[PDB]
């Protein structure tokens, strides 16, 4: 699982 | 309930899972990020340690790290329309956590209320809670309350992001905790029961 910070 | 002794224990746990850069960097800000993470319930932090999660605090871009070089120039999921790529992303969470030191606050390349708490919430969701944000129960809450914390066309669209942001509100400070309790009462009660 890979999730960036919110734009 | 947590008290100052629990927080000190949490700082010790975090010192065993956080990886700091070498050389020159904002060392006090990196330590301040750890102290904000120490407000998370110790049960979650203990489980992250048991699962051998590392929290990498970085003095440069995420894609300057060898293990994230493969993401150079790649548009992250949910970042379509930003004009940006992973090179520009200040933090990531999930199976690993990597965070740019100094970019904690909203507007520093991201719109989380706090970078490290949002990213660590994702890691807890995925690693500790088996993707509970995708459960039927949380999705039902998300459908009603997911647009009550601003950024409604992002937080209101992805249940995992509303979970991570709600978690950050719950643990960042007393004002964000109270704001969540008023704005998203079912989410607040959900998070409170999770930490029992």
């Amino acid at each position: 699982s890979l999730r960036p910070a919110p734009p | 309930h947590m008290d100052s002794t629990t927080i000190q224990q949490n700082k010790d746990t975090l010192s065993q899972i956080v990886v700091f850069p070498t050389g020159n960097y904002d060392k006090n800000e990196a330590n301040a990020m750890v102290n904000r993470l120490a407000n998370i319930d110790g049960k979650y932090l203990n489980a992250l340690k048991q699962n051998n999660l590392k929290i990498k605090l970085l003095s440069g871009k995420l894609t300057d790290e060898k293990e994230y070089a493969y993401l150079k120039g790649v548009v992250p999921k949910g970042w379509e329309g930003t004009g940006k790529t992973w090179d520009d992303v200040p933090g990531l969470g999930g199976s690993t956590v990597a965070l740019r030191i100094g970019f904690s606050n909203k507007g520093k390349g991201h719109d989380a209320i706090n970078l490290e708490l949002h990213a660590t919430a994702h890691a807890i969701d995925h690693i500790v809670l088996n993707d509970i944000s995708k459960s039927a129960q949380f999705k039902q809450i998300f459908a009603k309350e997911g647009r009550s914390l601003g950024n409604v066309n992002f937080l209101g669209v992805y249940p995992e992001e509303f979970f991570a942001e709600s978690f950050a509100y719950y643990y960042l400070n007393q004002d964000t905790n109270s704001k969540l309790k008023s704005a998203c009462p079912q989410t607040y009660s959900f998070l409170q029961n999770l930490a029992k």
